[PDB]
RNA sequence: ACAAGUAGUCAGAGCCCGUUAAUGGGUGAUGGCGUGCCUUUUGUAGAAUGAACCGGCGAGUUACGAUUUGAUGCAAGGUUAA
RNA sequence: UAUUGGAGGUAGAGCACUGUUUGGACGAGGGGCCGGUUACCGAAUUCAGACAAACUCCGAAUGCCAAUUAAUUUAACUUGGGAGUCAGAACAUGGGUGAUAAGGUCCGUGUUCGAAAGGGAAACAGCCCAGACCACCAGCUAAGGUCCCAAAAUA
RNA sequence: AAUAGCUCACUAGUCGAGUGACACUGCGCCGAAAAUGUACCGGGGCUAAACAUAUUACCGAAGCUGUGGAUUGUCCUUUGGA
RNA sequence: CUGGGGCGGUCGCCUCCUAAAAGGUAACGGAGGCGCUCAAAGGUUCCCUCAGAAUGGUUGGAAAUCAUUCAUAGAGUGUAAAGGCAUAAGGGAGCUUGACUGCGAGACCUACAAGUCGAGCAGGGUCGAAAGACGGACUUAGUGAUCCGGUGGUUCCGCAUGGAAGGGCCAUCGCUCAACGGAUAAAAGCUACCCCGGGGAUAACAGGCUUAUCUCCCCCAAGAGUUCACAUCGACGGGGAGGUUUGGCACCUCGAUGUCGGCUCAUCGCAUCCUGGGGCUGUAGUCGGUCCCAAGGGUUGGGCUGUUCGCCCAUUAAAGCGGUA
RNA sequence: UCUGGUGACUAUAGCAAGGAGGUCACACCUGUUCCCAUGCCGAACACAGAAGUUAAGCUCCUUAGCGUCGAUGGUAGUCGAACUUACGUUCCGCUAGAGUAGAACGUUGCCAGGC
């Protein structure tokens, strides 16, 4: 229904590629985080990136 | 920096930037090559033409789709409802 | 097992190292068998020093199997040069081996003297080895 | 005057002083951190180069023309040169 | 990114082709001789084995191109004014070269340093963690750690 | 130099519980010699202060929060707060 | 260009692999070709299918030609290689000249200049009964801007006018620049008499990394040694340590790090030359050989070469091996 | 579904074998005078004819020898991650090739006569 995304790790020395999937997330800075619904789409992408961010159900 | 010793094999040609031009769903306008080629990789099938070069070009304006001759060949095809 | 008589390019590419036996991992025509559990080059010169230490060890007694061949040339440049100018002439023969290739293979002789065989020819060779029966069962 | 120091900073007792009065000035037992600056380089505490120290002097300006931007006249017209 | 559609022949496998190869069947040619016999030797034909950057009946992962299209983000392109750059480096990974040598050399793909301070690695451009707008004698953590040097478990 | 042959083929009995081999592993041992001074834990030192597998705390940055302050940008006008 | 120069090789195009399954991608990396050829080896219409193999035979060097069933093309395709090809792009045969003129929506490539592919539209054809196919060879190399000059067309320019000489445009030729984006499309050498500006961007010295070579150690144990692998010695092979040699790399030093021998002075390691302790032995003791512990001390004087080294003459208990720019 | 055209599908469609059948369609056949006919045959091609016969081509039916197809499970490989310097280890997706069970002696569209 609803999940609440945080960039727990950092984004320093990881590829353009997993910059621009936290960018996409909406994801700022270290420890930021978004309110987001659940959604295969915005699955496809935590799962893509989810070493560096953890999920909450909120 | 070593002295007589000679190698006879230091010659390439300049690469021809040959394989796929299209891709199957956009909608290409009539003279644009879908796939540059030798002999025939892929053959032209509805709305489709050979160059001289075997170069595969569209007919006509239309959307692109590969698909299968028979066993082991490939064809190619425009249509026009866009 | 010494050379290839006849091979297309003479200056080859070295080989991978690093993997598992692509086959060659079970005993076949002989009883027992050595197979590897490192993987090293074989030299063409290795495996000719081992077969003379099993068959002359046998005293002409069963028969012998060898495994592997020697396939892959390798290159040695000249001595005192410096880096460039081509690449250097054939020094060798080998053919690489994976954990799990067997390599030699033994009938017609008891376990025993199979067993004393294949270790005298382990230590000819720059591999971990082990010693293993014809699977059955 | 038992100490191992790119010489500062930061923390701080003791001892003297009292201002452009403000949560003040001088010195500093002892602790923490800490290899000048320039140039040149992939990279310099560098044992790469340059300067003993102070002071003065010491390097993208001007003429004409082209282009572009801002500004101002006024506009199917604008403008003079000798 | 999720979902479709597609080009291509790498990793891996495989021997159907070009070859490279180890044993075993099976009849036979020039030829041991008198066209010969038998050994063989050059292959034909099989059965079991294997090897390959320039072999492929096969064939991923991932990358790439595009969509009737979604969901989250915020760039993108065109024209004009001004440049600097053409000595790179190390690590990790796929390869060539060398000797499965080099803090070697040449490519590909990240990251970092260059142009990056801070914590860890004793010290130590490139490693690990992390990007410093300016206070504060506030708090929580990452990599690393918790007997003393030296903050934290002689858990 | 013929040979001198007891003992583990072999067990009653000295007497009475055990004793060959095999795999596949976890951790060590040997192989192991270099030049100023320990000098191949940073030092002390450590039989856990090593290693493995769990669990729970805490420390740890200029990261991220807290409070105050600049300076730009985008919004609301809360012409102020975001 | 160059793993420093020099010497050798190379320089532009096409194909393949390296190239990591789009494209692209480097090395003085691994393989080969091109500077053409075809008036049919072009266009079109209609026909036809191959190499080899045996069941084989007038020849039968074997297989020439001929025969017959299988032949996935194992053959041919003008040439290198790679993609293709029985729709045949392969092989005949008949007509033929599209190896057309004017162009081109659109795309590919790509710094530029260039290069590549084009449906379609006119003109006029050729082939075919017609539909239709044809702007060269199955595809991809066969080449070289620009200035200058020559030849043919067309004037539309041509100085007061007419005409011309000269130009322009359109064909096309002609350098030959292969160092193949071509410094005028004229041209080689020594400087130890050298000079200046630079560089550790780049060599000689040593420092550093590596350890191919080098010294030493080991492992297995055929064997020699009467017998006997293992007193001693150990082949074929295999694994290491050291950083003293010959090198490789080019990381500090070219606004200077004096380089070889000898002299003076040493200092440190031990893989020990003597001396001390031992295990041994194919050690009766003296003898020697081997291995282990040992670095405290000691470890000559001369002849010959600049020599280190090495040889030689006398001694000594010994006349050690290396590090230290 | 018979029968003949025609064409749609990756040979699940094919080859070999055995067996039927000629329902007037199909091939076989008689000949070369007739257009035509062949670098070289009435071979074919073309043509006039239909007296012979299903034998073969063709058609239908069987059979998996042969051909092709071919899972599940797995293993190799690898995207991302975390260790790590090992010819590596671990976790998570994806997931071959080979082989084994098996599918399979076709499905099918329009047309014309059939029944
Ligand atoms: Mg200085
Ligand atoms: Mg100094
Ligand atoms: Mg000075
Ligand atoms: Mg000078
Ligand atoms: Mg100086």
């Amino acid at each position: 229904a609803k999940l609440q995304i945080t960039l727990t790790r950092s984004v320093i020395g990881r590829p353009e590629t997993q910059r621009k999937t936290v960018e996409a997330l909406g994801l700022k800075k270290t420890n930021s985080s978004v309110v987001v619904e659940d959604n295969p789409a915005i699955r496809g992408q935590i799962n893509k990136v989810k070493h560096l961010v953890t999920v909450e159900e909120k | 920096k070593k002295g007589v010793s000679s190698t006879k094999n230091g010659r390439d040609s300049e690469s021809k930037r040959l394989g796929a031009k299209r891709a199957d769903g956009q909608f290409v306008t009539g003279g644009s090559i879908l796939y540059r080629q030798r002999g025939t990789k892929i053959y032209p099938g509805e709305n489709v033409g050979r160059g001289g070069d075997d170069t595969l070009f569209a007919k006509i304006d239309g959307v692109v789709k590969f698909e299968r001759k028979g066993r082991d060949k490939k064809q190619v095809s425009v249509y026009a409802v866009a | 097992m010494l050379l290839p008589k006849r091979v297309k390019y003479r200056r080859q590419h070295r080989p991978k190292t690093t993997g598992r036996s692509k086959g060659g991992n079970y005993v076949t025509f002989g009883e027992f068998g050595l197979q590897a559990t490192t993987t090293s080059w074989i030299t063409s010169r290795q495996i000719e020093s081992a077969r003379i230490a099993m068959t002359r060890y046998m005293k002409r007694g069963g028969k012998v199997w060898i495994k592997i061949f020697p396939h892959t040339p390798y290159t040695k440049k000249p001595l005192e040069v410096r880096m460039g100018a081509g690449k250097g002439a054939v020094e060798g023969w080998i053919a690489v081996v994976k954990p799990g290739r067997i390599l030699f293979e033994v009938a017609g002789v008891s376990e025993e003297v199979a067993r004393e065989a294949l270790r005298l020819a382990s230590h000819k060779l720059p591999v971990k080895t082990k010693f293993v029966k014809r699977e059955e069962l």
